[PDB]
């Protein structure tokens, strides 16, 4: 449950609109969609430059549904013995 | 004493090799850089039976234990590449890595080959020579200086005597630590050198921490971020979690030098860590004038010559580019059969470097 609002990072209203309707809506009321019978979506395809509010709105999209932050770098999901980020 | 410690085998050593060796390999297993144990029963509690090599190698569970001093049986007990468990208290830590640790407190260096600098030392006087004076004023400011200070330019070039120009302003104590020394045989000595540095930082107020050859090193490697040992993996666990969590960001400061910014770890180029990057330029018509009088003072030259015309046929030059015009003013001399460097012989020298060169 990190702190953060959609407030103190601005203009991405664009683009949070996306995020709280692929993310923010399925998760915290689902029972507008379990009532009609479809899967709400588990997650949505994102990307852009870096600094741009991929990884600023992470924690800003957990915060408003208050869940756990749990990020996955890059040059950890490689190894020499099979493991690690493959776990 | 020739005969006397030849005995010493048959009646002293009889004691030392079975103290030493016989209780150190029981069971087909003081500085420790190796453990081993092999098929050992002791009831989670003190358990330990951890094998340092790469084969078979063992984890502990069942609770935590802290047991600084003495996990199990003391004698061989070691961490080395992979941490685990309860095994923390007790790292290997030992290693003759002092000949790479070079601490130098409030530097003389004042001008030698970085005669013209300035323009980079106001580079570094806000971010840098600032905090290290007066902290206090930042906090009128709202800001606070960056985390760390990017160094850029030619290659084995202006990273050496102008960093120590400015802990010279500051009184600070400057530290430098050779990168490609830091990759040696033991697995992790790069994270764990980083470590005391920030130790002895945080005993001492307004000091510099200055990596040098950061390439060797960076953020990730082929060995530690493609590989499965962890060494520069684990370093940069220290300059996140240490520098900017924990320690404040006016009496410790961190400062590298590299030739191309790519060569690192676009993780750490992002703001918040990485902010000041610092140009290497080259000397002016009077930078490159101050470097040549004080290089004169150590070489006997005639006393009707003029420094000043010796630097403006010399287009702009590196640090050592300059300081070749010194000593080859020498060689021509030697053709002449002179006892000094007259102005003529300096200005052969400029040529030499000119067209012998060309770039």
């Amino acid at each position: 449950k990190p702190t953060e609002t959609y407030s103190d990072v601005g203009g991405l209203d664009k683009q949070i609109e996306e995020l709280v309707e692929a993310i923010v809506l399925p998760m915290k009321r689902a029972d507008k969609f379990k009532d009609m019978g479809i899967r709400a979506p588990k997650g949505a395809l994102m990307y852009g430059p870096p600094g741009t509010g991929k990884t600023l709105l992470a924690r800003a999209c957990a915060a408003q549904t208050n869940a756990t932050f749990l990020k996955l770098a890059a040059p950890q999901l490689v190894q020499m013995y099979i493991g690690e980020g493959a776990k | 004493l020739k005969q006397t410690e030849n005995d010493l085998k048959d009646i002293e050593a009889r004691i030392k090799e079975k103290a030493g060796v016989k209780e150190s390999d029981t069971g087909l297993a003081h500085p420790l850089q190796v453990a081993r144990c092999t098929k050992i029963i002791k009831g989670e509690d003190a358990k330990y039976v951890i094998n340092l090599k790469q084969i078979a190698k063992f984890v502990v569970g069942l609770g935590e234990r802290v047991s600084p001093t003495d996990i199990e049986e003391g004698m061989r007990v070691g961490v080395d590449r992979s941490k685990y468990n309860i095994e923390l208290p007790l790292p290997p830590r030992i290693d003759p890595s002092v000949t790479m640790m070079t601490v130098e407190e409030k530097p003389d260096v004042t001008y030698s080959d970085v005669g013209g600098c300035k323009d980079q030392i106001e580079k570094l006087r806000e971010v840098v020579e600032l905090p290290l004076l007066s902290p206090e004023r930042f906090a009128t400011l709202g800001i606070d200086p960056p985390k760390g200070i990017l160094l850029y330019g030619p290659p084995g070039t202006g990273k050496t005597l102008c960093a120590r120009a400015v802990a010279n302003r500051t009184d600070a104590t400057f530290i430098r630590v050779i990168g490609s020394e830091l990759v040696q045989k033991y697995v992790g000595e790069g994270a764990r050198m980083v470590r005391e540095l920030f130790e002895m930082a945080r005993t001492k107020k307004a000091c510099i921490i200055f990596f040098d050859e950061i390439d060797a090193v960076g953020g990730a490697r082929f060995d530690d971020g493609a590989g499965g040992d962890n060494e520069v993996q684990r370093t940069m666990l220290e300059l996140i979690t240490q520098l900017d969590g924990f320690d404040p960001r006016g009496n410790i400061k961190v400062m590298f030098a590299t030739n191309r910014p790519n060569t690192l770890d676009p993780a750490l180029l992002r703001p918040g860590r990485i902010d000041r990057k610092v140009e290497f330029s080259l000397p002016d018509l009077e930078g490159r004038a101050n470097i040549f009088r004080i290089h004169s003072k150590s070489m006997s030259v005639e006393r009707g010559i003029r420094w000043e015309l010796i630097s403006r046929l010399c287009p702009n030059s590196t640090g050592a580019e300059l300081r070749s015009v010194c000593t080859e003013a020498g060689m021509f001399a030697i053709r002449a059969r002179r006892k000094v460097a007259t102005e003529k012989d300096f200005l052969k020298a400029v040529d030499k470097v000119i067209s012998g060169y060309k770039k």
